[PDB]
């Protein structure tokens, strides 16, 4: 994993400063990942969920740590809370919860075998 | 006479309190939400226009935070004025 400073404006100041590429969506540069994640800016600025910005960024700009050389996904609870807040508002504007953001794919909190980020 | 100063002093302290008005953070959040609502109804979720608006909103947020920073420097200055004014009495 090669760490690179996060340059995506939406993902700055989220709790960590370094990310790696490619992400799970096979984006090769932050410019490519940035262009997609920025489309979600109205949902972030409307504040349907306090957890939305961290959840989105934790996938498009996954955290990179010099000591922990392993992908660290968001805890499932982070995804579920973001879905609870924003999915109804998205649904009201004709958009379903994106398939790449399905919460079942993420590890649960407190599992001794796999670590995840929760706040 | 010296007790008039203390009456004048609190008026300075009272007026100094009003000087660092700030209060912009509450109004800013409503404005950004209003733009986000418009953005949603316009269907931004055309794509190029949406990206520029968000970039402008972040600069606006920086401007608001910048304005808030100077307000704190004002509050730092009103404190220092109260300090030296108290030194005579």
């Amino acid at each position: 994993l090669a760490c690179q400073e996060i340059t995506v404006p939406l993902c700055k100041g989220i709790g960590y400063q370094y990310t790696y590429m490619p992400n799970q969506f096979n984006h090769d540069t932050q410019d490519e990942a940035g262009l997609e994640v920025h489309q979600f800016w109205p949902l972030v600025e409307i504040q349907c969920s306090p957890d939305l910005k961290f959840f989105l960024c934790s996938m498009y700009t996954p955290i990179c740590l010099e000591d922990y050389k392993k992908p660290l996904p968001p805890c499932r609870s982070v995804c579920e809370r973001a879905k609870a807040g924003c999915a109804p508002l998205m649904r009201q504007y004709g958009f379903a919860w994106p398939d790449r953001m399905r919460c079942d794919r993420l590890p649960e909190q407190g599992n001794p075998d796999t670590l995840c980020m929760d706040h | 006479a010296r007790e008039q100063l203390k009456e004048g002093m609190i008026k300075i302290e009272e007026q100094g309190k009003k000087l660092s008005e700030t209060r912009t953070q509450e109004e800013l959040q409503k404005y950004v939400a209003a733009v986000a609502t418009f953005a949603l109804q316009a269907g931004f979720l055309i794509g190029k226009i949406s990206g520029e608006v968000y970039l402008k909103l972040l600069d606006l947020k920086k401007a608001v935070r910048a304005k808030e920073k100077k307000g704190l420097d004002i509050l730092n200055m009103v404190g220092e004025i109260k300090g030296t004014l108290e030194r005579v009495y």
